[PDB]
């Protein structure tokens, strides 16, 4: 058990 | 109209910023100054590009809009519209096209401010390219800096669940609703045994994201990777690439829509990293497109040591 993550962006 | 780039020239240029992770929604601005030099009538234009490095619409898709991006209308220094602007994905150039404004008056004056991203194709590794971008006709030279949050990511045991993914497109224009992500499944390319992989269009609450995951709304495409070291940080993807080998039919009756709102994914025991296109939709509820993949196995010997990872997705948009 764990975990992470990203985002990503645009216009 | 005619291109009139010879007729404007840009100044002021500036970029908010040189260094930033696109993984983690880092963007950069860019802002200019203009004048027309001559005059020029409604309907001329004059034009920016962006190099390889860079895109002015990060990952947000215009595919569904003839691949032309619209974006908001350039202004004088006296605050009224100078030109109406639109740009092109494929080419990467932006085409200011003047209005009527522009046919009373001389010593025209405007500036722009806009949003600025990665390619993640043509940058798809971490570390610095050449970002120097053209306007009328003329060079203004800069340094990017990548540093993409590694895809790499899992418990860390040798044989501990490990899997992440990035939402690369979304359609916010054309009322179509879809969305592009990538996951890789075991990146760090471990053995693991009975592994499954479920690939959610929510988080923690369903009420809470727009994503819609099901057997008519999602379409799924699973390679097997043949060298890792191959893969990039910017969670691009090429489905044709000779080092991913495609297999979905052989996962043809492996995936299951057994939760709502969830694709299970039955890999077994896996000895390669694998590389899950994924092509899905949104609802209309005006939520957030929150996702969240996560991948659970065993080791493959002992069939002891469960281990169990998540990975969460969401985007952000930015204006000009």
């Amino acid at each position: 058990s764990s975990g992470g993550g990203s985002s990503g962006g645009g216009h | 109209g005619t291109n009139v780039n010879d007729k404007v020239t840009a100044s002021n240029f500036k970029l908010e910023k040189t260094t930033f992770d696109p993984n983690q929604s880092g963007n950069t601005f860019m802002a200019a100054n203009f004048t027309v030099t001559d005059k020029v009538k409604s309907g001329d234009y004059f034009t920016a590009k962006l190099p390889d490095s860079l895109t002015g619409n990060g990952d947000v898709d215009y595919s569904n809009s003839n691949n032309t991006m619209p974006i908001a209308d350039i202004k004088s220094t006296n605050g009224d519209v100078v030109a109406k602007a639109t740009y092109d994905i494929l080419t990467k150039t932006y085409t200011f096209v003047f209005t009527d404004y522009v046919n009373n008056k001389e010593n025209i004056n405007g500036q722009f401010s806009l949003p600025l991203f990665t390619d993640r194709a043509k940058a798809p590794k971490s570390g610095t390219y050449d970002a120097n971008i053209n306007i009328a006709d003329e060079m203004f030279n800069n340094k990017i800096t990548y540093n993409y949050s590694s895809p790499i990511a899992g418990i860390d045991k040798p044989n501990g669940a490990n899997i992440s993914s990035q939402i690369i497109g979304v359609d916010t224009a054309s009322g179509q609703n879809t969305y592009k992500q990538t996951v890789f499944v075991n990146p760090k390319q471990r053995v693991l045994g009975n592994t499954w992989v479920y690939i959610k269009g929510y988080q923690d609450k369903i009420e809470e994201s727009s994503g819609k995951v099901s057997a008519t709304d999602t379409k799924l495409r699973i390679f097997e990777v043949n060298d890792t070291s191959k893969l990039s940080e910017s969670y691009y993807a090429d489905p044709n690439d000779s080092n991913l080998k495609e297999v979905t039919d052989q996962f043809k009756n492996r995936i299951y829509y057994e939760h709502p709102n969830v694709a299970s994914i039955k890999f077994g025991d896996i000895t390669k990293t694998y590389v899950v296109l994924v092509e899905g939709h949104y609802d209309n509820t005006g939520k957030n497109l929150k996702t969240q993949v996560i991948q659970e196995n065993v080791d493959p010997v002992t069939n002891r040591d469960y281990s169990i990872f998540g990975w969460n997705n969401e985007n952000v948009v930015r204006y000009g």
